[PDB]
């Protein structure tokens, strides 16, 4: 049996966080997505020559069910803490998301990655250095991604798998 | 023979540059499934001469606002109705094209005012224009449908057997001052919360969901019934956690967790999956999950009940999804799944498909969203055969476990309460005094009267 990594996407709502996972799963050149089927959140990948299965939980749209975060977060081994580079509030919310992840997992060292998403052609309010500084302070990687071009998507996910493997 | 596109836009023939279809046909009607098309071609097919297409009309009128404004739609359906002429040919055209088309636009107007009246409540000029158009419609064949539309508009402008006996425990009828988790009957907590949650579920309209408007800046204006529903659910999870971690005495806290699991058992009986999950979320919260000394003293029967409920949520709601599909109404579904599937359908599919350089509206994306809102509505029809208790109802409606505190403040307080009552190893387990001056024994989940 190949290794299965249970990943959880966390972040502010209303700022296109769903693109990160939709773009990973979708084959480029197919823009047709059905969130109803199993294949929409499970993907077989080869990372550093070792085949594995990524199971990704993204509860995009259920942000108001604030008392369901612990439940959802406990399913994960690895986390993608996502903010929009055009929304400073989503960036500022990362500190509390991470604190909950640490509490839920009962660990100060939980495999985690900071993802800055460029969700539209709105102006950037979060400079690369601000996010690179925050990521360093937590001792975790920082990956910027483009929702339009798929740039950085695979690197975000693969860097998380490496963080889990090297845990 | 139809007139020129230069005089009547809907005469323009079909091509790969203006309308494309799916490989399959409408399951029950043998009609082709439109994949994408131009607004003119979608409006043509909305009011097609060959056949009536209720599914497409139902889908269109639910999801059109993402690609066409209500004013622009009314303009388009008025244009469609105003058919110019291009004898044997003229009499056949009047009967095989003008009469069927004019009738189909009247059915659209009728479906619009009946099922999507909010567009009119929100734009009084849109209704002024609808009424003006409906006034200019003439013909003996139309009068029947014109009167019906007018009858709906004016109605919109105006605006079973015996249920089980209400169950009581320590708290008696009228004595609201003593109502609490352990004093009210576990069966009545579950029934009265099922009624509240059922009504909250049934008040959510597709207008609050289509366009993922509950996630946008104006969510408080556009999705108010959905948010009240989510906020009640959130409040009950937080209330359940608060009850647990504020019962510092272990024996009393074992009694609290055990009673909440009994409330869960009844939510399962009633098919209240929102209620089931309110309890699973509280149990899996950081303050409650870690209470090993409390869960060790919980009866195995109750451990197994909670464990099966938890498993509904496992593997992206696999067992929840199958269980919901198998039961029949009345039930209270968990809305969160629908919310995520609508959002991801809209965000994961393009608004437009391009064919031979021409932009086509992606209708299939919209159909997929209308499929989710239709499944929400199928569970909104049937009510529960349960008598409301106005004082128990009010007690749950006014629960405010957070008080004046903010989310961080409150959830940190709950977690710090958890660490106080059951410290982190190897700190010894302290003892705490009792807070309940009434019996902790449960009356059970089986009704007390036949
Ligand atoms: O047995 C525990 C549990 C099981 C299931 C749920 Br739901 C919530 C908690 C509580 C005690 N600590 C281990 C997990």
């Amino acid at each position: 049996h190949m290794t299965e990594y249970k990943l959880v996407v966390v972040g502010a709502g209303g700022v296109g966080k769903s693109a990160l996972t939709i773009q990973l799963i979708q084959n480029h050149f197919v823009d047709e997505y059905d969130p109803t089927i199993e294949d929409s959140y499970r993907k077989q990948v080869v990372i550093d020559g070792e085949t594995c299965l990524l199971d990704i939980l993204d509860t995009a749209g259920q942000e108001e069910y604030s008392a369901m975060r612990d439940q959802y977060m406990r399913t994960g081994e690895g986390f993608l803490c996502v903010f929009a580079i055009n929304n400073t509030k989503s960036f500022e919310d990362i500190h509390q998301y991470r604190e909950q992840i640490k509490r839920v997992k009962d660990s100060d060292d939980v495999p985690m990655v900071l993802v800055g998403n460029k969700c539209d052609l709105a102006a950037r309010t979060v400079e690369s250095r601000q996010a690179q500084d925050l990521a360093r302070s937590y001792g975790i990687p920082y990956i910027e991604t483009s929702a339009k071009t798929r740039q950085g998507v695979e690197d975000a996910f693969y860097t998380l798998v490496r963080e889990i493997r090297q845990h | 023979r139809l007139p020129s596109a230069d005089v009547y836009r809907f005469a323009e023939p079909d091509s790969e540059e203006n309308i494309i279809f799916e490989e399959n046909m409408q399951p029950k009607a043998g009609i082709p499934i439109i994949k994408a098309g131009t607004v003119i071609k979608l409006i043509e097919r909305l009011t097609y001469h060959m056949y009536a297409d209720p599914n497409f009309v139902r889908t269109f009128l639910t999801t059109y606002r993402s690609f066409c404004k209500p004013q622009e739609l009314l303009s388009l359906i008025i244009e469609r109705f105003e058919i110019p002429e291009p004898s044997a040919e003229l009499k056949r055209f009047r009967k095989e094209y003008i009469q069927p088309v004019q009738l189909r636009v009247l059915n659209v107007c009728r479906h619009w005012v009946e099922h999507h009246f909010y567009d009119f409540e929100r734009d009084a000029y849109l209704l002024q224009r609808m009424e003006e158009f409906i006034g200019t419609v003439r013909g003996k064949a139309m009068k029947k449908w014109v009167e019906s539309i007018t009858k709906i508009i004016q109605r919109k402008k105006i605006a079973q057997s015996s249920p089980p006996t209400v169950e009581w425990h320590i708290s008696r009828p009228g004595h609201i001052e003593t109502f609490d988790l352990l004093t009210l009957h576990p069966i009545e907590i579950a029934r009265q919360l099922t009624l509240l949650e059922s009504d909250l579920y049934r008040a959510v309209q597709p207008s609050e969901l289509v366009g993922s408007v509950w996630t946008k800046e104006d969510k408080e204006i556009n999705s108010p019934n959905l948010l009240k529903m989510i906020r009640h659910t959130t409040n009950l999870t937080l209330w359940f956690e608060k009850c647990i971690v504020e019962t510092e005495n272990l024996e009393e806290r074992v009694a609290v967790v055990s009673r909440i699991i009994e409330i869960l058992q009844v939510f399962q009986e009633l098919n209240n999956f929102n209620g089931v999950l309110e309890v699973v979320s509280a149990m899996n919260s950081s303050p409650v999950y870690r209470l090993d000394h409390t869960f060790e003293q919980i009866p195995s029967r109750q451990k197994k009940i909670l464990e099966e409920a938890h498993e509904l949520s496992e593997d992206h709601y696999k067992k929840y999804l199958a269980k919901l599909r198998s039961i029949n109404p009345p039930c209270v579904p968990f809305f969160g799944i629908y919310l995520t599937n609508i959002l991801k359908t809209e965000e994961g599919n393009p608004e437009v498909l391009k064919r031979h350089g021409k932009e086509l509206i992606n209708f299939s994306k919209r159909r997929k969203v209308a499929e989710i809102t239709g499944e929400i509505q199928q569970y909104q029809n049937q009510p529960y055969c349960l008598r409301v208790e106005s004082d128990i109802k009010r007690f749950f409606e006014n629960l405010n476990p957070m008080g004046n505190s903010m989310e961080k403040e409150f959830t940190d307080y709950l977690f710090n309460k958890s660490l106080e009552i059951e410290p982190r190893n190897p700190k010894p387990l302290p003892r705490f005094p009792k807070k309940y001056s009434y019996p902790l024994k449960s009356p059970g989940v089986r009704p007390s009267n036949p």
